[PDB]
């Protein structure tokens, strides 16, 4: 039941979102081996998915948390790479989409750099780049990224490099 | 999945070396996230 509807380059949502992208772009410790070189993106296309199932799910565990905490959602939004966002926006995230070798353990990972969720569109650690030129710095392929409303709640706060 | 850390409902990694990093988040549930938007994009290579 999920339909995508596009959103216009004049539209402040596709603006929003847009600055959203390109704004939290930064370098990468592996000197852009995973996700490319690049300082910024070319955005092609911005769609909304919409979903009533998935989205009152989504709803649902939001109140279950909102009540476990003080009535506070913590809610942010976060990008999210993946070879499997084909299957995210019809039929929602699941263990399926978890990273099992996460420094957190084996959950589903989100990233307020959206260059940081880049490197995963391909696979863990970019995989073998692009499925047309085997490229994780490929130029001309086109890459999605979904950008995803999160309930945290209360968070467990590591400290990591 | 792995279970949140008793009495949470996520994981926040912060960054410790990195001074330009911003944070990551992990979820437990796929409940907890619900994907917005859909962005198509190219990277584009530095002039
Ligand atoms: N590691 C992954 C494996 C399968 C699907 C998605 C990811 C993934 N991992 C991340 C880890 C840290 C920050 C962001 C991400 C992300 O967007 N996807
Ligand atoms: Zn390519």
């Amino acid at each position: 039941g999920t339909i995508l509807i596009d959103l216009s380059p004049d539209d402040k949502e596709f603006q929003s979102v847009e600055e959203e992208m390109q704004s939290t772009v930064r370098e990468h410790r592996d000197g852009g081996h995973a996700g490319g070189i690049f300082n910024r993106y070319n955005i092609l296309k911005i769609q909304k998915v919409c979903n009533k199932k998935l989205w009152e799910r989504y709803t649902h565990r939001r109140k279950e948390v909102s009540e476990e905490n003080h009535n506070h959602a913590n809610e942010r939004m976060l990008f999210h790479g993946s070879p499997f966002v084909n299957a995210i926006i019809h039929k929602g995230f699941d263990e399926r989409h978890a990273y099992i070798g996460g420094m957190f353990g084996a959950g589903i990972y989100f990233a307020e750099n959206s260059s940081k969720s880049n490197q995963y569109v391909y696979g863990i650690g970019g995989g073998t780049g692009c499925p047309v030129h085997k490229d994780r710095s490929c130029y001309i392929c086109h890459r999605q990224l979904l950008f995803c409303r999160v309930t945290l709640g209360k968070s467990f706060l590591q400290f990591s490099a | 999945m792995a279970h949140s850390p008793p009495g949470h409902h996520s994981v926040t990694g912060r960054p410790s070396v990195n001074g330009l990093a911003l944070a990551e988040y992990v979820i437990y549930r796929g409940e907890q996230a619900y994907p917005e938007y859909l962005i198509t994009y190219q990277i584009m290579r530095p002039e």
